[PDB]
């Protein structure tokens, strides 16, 4: 399924298949 | 693509955190309406790897962000 992470930035989701 | 503007609001990072989470708490289903979301709101998005997507709310719109949240609240629910 679809992943996510997060990054360094105060609100940046990283979405991805 | 607007047609309101004063209708969209600004988003607060407070609110915009519960909805990171809430959003990756969301099932694959619906993780792929909400990227869709964003991926056709950003214009800088659609690069040549649609299986990859770059969300900043740092630089998004108050517009796509809450956009989100719309999405998010209608199907987690709260009340």
């Amino acid at each position: 399924t679809w992943r996510v992470q997060r990054s360094q930035n105060p609100l940046k989701i990283r979405l991805t298949r | 693509e607007s047609e309101e503007e004063d209708k969209c609001k600004p988003m607060s990072y407070e609110e915009k955190r519960q909805l990171s989470l809430d959003i990756n708490k969301l099932p694959g289903e619906k993780l792929g309406r909400v990227v869709h979301i964003i991926q056709s709101r950003e214009p800088s998005l659609k690069n040549s790897n649609p299986d990859e997507i770059e969300i900043d709310f740092e630089t998004l719109k108050p517009s796509t962000l809450r956009e989100l949240e719309r999405y998010v609240t209608s199907c987690l629910r709260k009340k």
